[PDB]
Parts: C-alpha cells; structure tokens; sequence
C-alpha cells in the first residue's frame, strides 16, 4: 500500500515561469511513476511516464525527473492554459496509487471586473421566489469582496458566490453572487445594490436597481 | 481510435445498488483489460479496481472489497462495475481506463451520487440585459448533478461563463450561465439558453429578451 | 481442484495477472502469462517498439513508440544528427560533418574551390586554391596585396 505525497499543495506562477512540483513515494518504486494534468470536469491527461518519458502530443515544456522515492515535474516556461491539478502516480504495483494533487494557478496583471446586476425575472416571481444575480466579469486577482445592500441594509447569510475556473488565454475569473429571498420579502424593499471591492477598482463599484422599475 | 465511454451513473439511495458500463472501441478488447478509477468531489484519484477480459481475473481496493464487483464481455467490448451497499463515500466521478497503456486512455467519466434526496428538474429563468451588453440564464432548484448549459445551440461559445453549481440551503443545486454580447446586436440577434438535465430528463430552451415594463 | 492462480496437471503452475512495472499480462488455463498487446518478454515488462525501431539507437517504455538517444533522429531512429550547423556535410555517427567533393572544414561551409567560386584575384592576378576558403594571389607588375588590389 504505497503512498504518493505531492509538494506543494498549490502554487501561483506567471507566464514564462519555471514550475517545479515534487512527489515522494513511501517506498522505492524505481521509474514506475507517471504525471497527469487534470482540468476540472475532464479526465486526467497523461504527461510523463517511466518517470522521465514525455507522452506523445504533450508540449516539450513539460518534463519529469526522479528514480526511487523522489520525483519531480517541471514546466520550463508556464503557459496560460497550464492551469490544472497535477497528479503523480505509482505503477510499481497493479493497485495504482495517486498523489493528493497540486493546483497550479496563473498570475497576471491586475484586471478590473465589469460589474452587472440582474433583477429577478417576472417568471421567477410567478413561482414564489426572487434571485438577484450580481456578475463580476473577467477580473484578476480572484480576491473580490461582494456586499449586498438592500435599502442601505448590509445583507448576511442570504447570498451565495460562484467563481469560474481561469481563462485558458487571459487567466481571468468571473464571479456570480446570487441573493435569494421569497417573493414576499422581495416586495418589502426598493433598492437592491451590489457593492464590489477589487484591486482593479480604485473605489468600490456599486450596481443597483429599484424593484419594478426599468 | 481507442474510445472508452462510461454510462450508468446516477442518483442512488444509501445502501442501494448501481451498475456502470464502460463501452470500449478502436482496439482488440481481449488483448488488454479495464481499470476503474473514481474521484470524489473536491478529492483526488482513487483506483477502485481491474479485470482481464482473457481469463476473467479481478482485483480491488480494500475500500471497495466485498461490495463492488467488476465483470466483462469481450463480445460486447464492455466492462461493468456492480456497486452494492453504497455508502456516502462512494459519491464520485467513475472513470474507466484501458490496461497495458500506462493510463494513457481514460473515458469521460460517469457521475454516481449516493443520496436519500429526490430527483428534481430545474426551472430556467432569464437574466435580461439593460457598447457592451451582458445577459444570462438562471438554472434554479435541481438535483442531482450535472446540468449542461448551451447558448444558441452550440453556436455561441465566445464570452460564455457557465458557473459551477452551488448547493443551496434546500439541498438543491442552482447555477447561472452568462454571456457578453454587443448592445447593438440585441433585438436583431436572438439569444436562447439550451439547458439539459439528463437525471430528470429535462430539456429547456429559454429565450432571453430585454423587457421595457 | 485448483486454487486461485494455480493451473496445470497437479495445480503446480502459478499465474496471477499483472498490469504494472513488473508485467502487463493475463493468465491462460495452462498457467502461462499472455502478454497484453504491445508487451514483450517472459514477464511482459518490456514494450514492443515501433516496427523497425533501431535496436542500438532506439528504445521503449510505451508501445509502439520509438524514442531517440542524443545524436539520433527519425521514425525508426536510425539516422544521425550532424554537428550544428553542418552545411555541405553528412554523418555516420552523431555530431559529425563529413564533407563531399569539395568542402571543408568541420562545418563543411568553407570552399575548397574558392578561386572558381569567387575569383578573388583582381587586376590580372592568378588564383590557386590552398585549402578551405584559402587561396593564393600571384600578382603581375605594379600590383601587390592579398588580392592584387594595391
């Protein structure tokens, strides 16, 4: 029951950077080590096999070294599409073991988000609920504070955030913040504001609407 | 070319049973074997087990031993995984991989969700727009995962962001899918979301229109 | 009669299938190992190379690839990589630049018939080739210099 331990757990690097991910085996496993690239929602893609052999169709920027108990993966010059969770694997035994994984994030210049506010549709209101969606489109870094202010009253425990995986070209994020209330509670207020605080914005940007009005 | 397609995955009651199929093509099935590797949401890769189509030999991880049974059929070029006594820990995306290839060929993966909760079809709501414009579709209240959101029947991929699903307080998932389009293109060019939720066999085509009260 | 992984007349032949570093095989009813497609050796731990892969200059870890050792190239991995940046030269062994008739030296970029190609002797001088890009200008009366230009 061999154990595969990766280091670091996660790392952020710029385009052109040399990235080094290490993997330790609990026992000696010779060159019986493979490396994979896993994009969220996709199956792992084989990069390196036999600890140092590059699999066909894998960019030459990906290389592997190691023999015995310590193995390393190298991305000589990091690209924006290289964002994924990387896994080392041992096939010294048929009952294959995988490392915990290493998330690789792409660093870039600061990009201010394009904030949009979407009021609840009449169709959702007809079903008995109201969801106010706030969109922060194409921004870097990921760190963004989203505050909901309903008639100047700061909201808590009634909003959920969702962030997209980095763009394969411009390494940006997009974030959704959905404020959910009942049709009853929604009609009891006028101003629905979405205050966005991000490094790209010099002063927090507010996007609002008056319920019923267009 | 070598093709591995996993089917069978869906919502199962705890303690229940489910059978997964791995449909292989593009190679001599009897000459290799099939492995099963699962991945729990937000967790790493875990080898469930394997089968030789030639002989019928099987091997399993101690975590799935006794409950899981791997079978094969050379005449169908299909390998199966019978899952019994399903615990919450079994909730994962199940992948099948060809043996003797250093795990170069994997399938797309099938989602097995072990939960007492019931199957619900989502309700699709528009997110109307108001140089550059933005609109979307709110796919609300659905179980289990997944849901596929398309725009203009696959003809719109540029500027599209389909957000990961958030598990609400109600136990039902909910996501939004947005798209950046020109404000001049509005009215002239129509925008329709193509939401599909296979577990509840739901198919919705919601036209996003800008209203004026 | 026979237990798991035991075959033959008196169950005295052992075979348990493998798909790892040590082997890629299933087991037959005689207890013999049946290699998976593209696997070689009594234990099927070695990969079958691309049909025609050089035994000395090409190797395998994945079937049916044919990876190359430093200084060798090609599908069958049987062609040497000449020394950079080899011009009018070939190789037998890696990093060699063997010139033909008539070039030199090392990179086979220096002309052995510099007189015929360039005619460097001006004002009625005689050119005679003396090596790679090397010549001799025999000058007439009233002319001196390496090219009879002064």
């Amino acid at each position: 029951d061999i154990q595969m331990t990766q280091s670091p757990s996660s790392l952020s690097a710029s385009v052109g950077d040399r990235v080094t991910i290490t993997c330790r085996a609990s026992q000696d496993v010779s060159t019986a080590v493979a490396w994979y690239q896993q994009k969220p929602g996709k199956a792992p893609k084989l990069l390196i096999y036999s600890a140092s052999f590059l699999y066909s169709g894998v960019p030459s920027r990906f290389s592997g070294s190691g023999s015995g108990t310590d193995f390393t993966l190298t991305i000589s010059s990091l690209q924006p599409e290289d964002f994924a969770t990387y896994y080392c694997q041992q096939y010294y035994t048929t009952a294959t073991t995988f490392g915990q994984g290493t998330k690789v994030e792409i660093k870039r210049t600061v990009a201010a988000p394009s904030v949009f506010i979407f009021p609840p549709s009449d169709e959702q209101l007809k079903s008995g609920t109201a969801s106010v969606v706030c969109l922060l489109n194409n921004f870097y870094p990921r760190e963004a504070k989203v505050q909901w202010k309903v008639d100047n009253a700061l909201q808590s425990g009634n909003s959920q955030e969702s962030v997209t995986e980095q763009d394969s070209k411009d390494s940006t994020y997009s974030l959704s913040s959905t404020l959910t209330l009942s049709k009853a509670d929604y009609e009891k207020h006028k101003v629905y504001a979405c205050e966005v605080t991000h490094q790209g914005l010099s002063s927090p940007v507010t996007k609002s609407f008056n319920r019923g009005e267009c | 070319e070598v093709q591995l397609v996993e089917s069978g995955g869906g919502l199962v009651q705890p303690g229940g049973s489910l059978r997964l199929s791995c449909a292989a093509s593009g190679f001599t099935f009897s000459n290799y074997g099939i492995h099963w590797v699962r991945q729990a949401p937000g967790k790493g890769l875990e080898w469930v087990g394997w089968i030789t189509p030639d002989g019928g030999y099987t091997d399993y991880a101690d975590s799935v031993k006794g409950r899981f049974t791997i079978s094969a059929d050379t005449s169908k070029n299909t390998a199966y995984l019978q899952m019994n006594s399903l615990r919450a820990e079994d909730t994962a995306v199940y992948y099948c991989a060809r043996a003797g290839t250093l795990f170069a060929y994997w399938g797309q993966g099938t989602l097995v969700t072990v939960s007492s909760a019931s199957t619900k079809g989502p309700s699709v709501f528009p997110l109307a727009p108001s140089g550059t414009a933005a609109l979307g579709c709110l796919v609300k209240d659905y179980f289990p995962e997944p849901v596929t959101v398309s725009w203009n029947s696959g003809a719109l991929t540029s500027g599209v962001h389909t957000f990961p699903a958030v598990l609400q307080s109600s136990g039902l998932y909910s996501l939004s899918s947005v798209v950046t389009v020109p404000s001049s293109s509005l009215g002239t060019q129509t925008y329709i979301c193509n939401v599909n939720h296979k577990p509840s066999n739901t198919k919705v085509d919601k036209k996003v229109e800008p209203k004026s009260c | 009669t026979c237990d798991d992984y035991y075959y033959g007349f008196g169950c005295n032949k052992f075979c348990r299938p493998r798909d790892d570093f040590f082997g890629h095989y299933a087991c037959d009813q005689n207890g013999n190992k049946t290699c998976m497609e593209g696997w070689m050796g009594p234990e099927c731990n070695r990969a079958i190379c691309r049909q025609g892969c050089s035994p000395k200059h090409g190797s395998c870890k994945l079937p049916g690839d044919c990876r190359c050792q430093y200084g060798w190239q090609g599908l069958y991995c049987d062609k040497c990589i000449p020394h950079p940046g080899c011009v009018h030269g070939i190789c037998n062994e890696p990093w060699q630049c063997l010139c033909e008739t008539n070039w030199g030296g090392q990179l086979c970029d220096k002309d052995l018939n510099y007189c015929g190609t360039h005619q460097p002797c001006l004002n009625g001088g005689t050119c005679s080739n003396t090596g790679p890009d090397k010549y001799q200008c025999s000058c007439p009366e009233g002319y001196s210099g390496p090219n009879c230009e002064i």
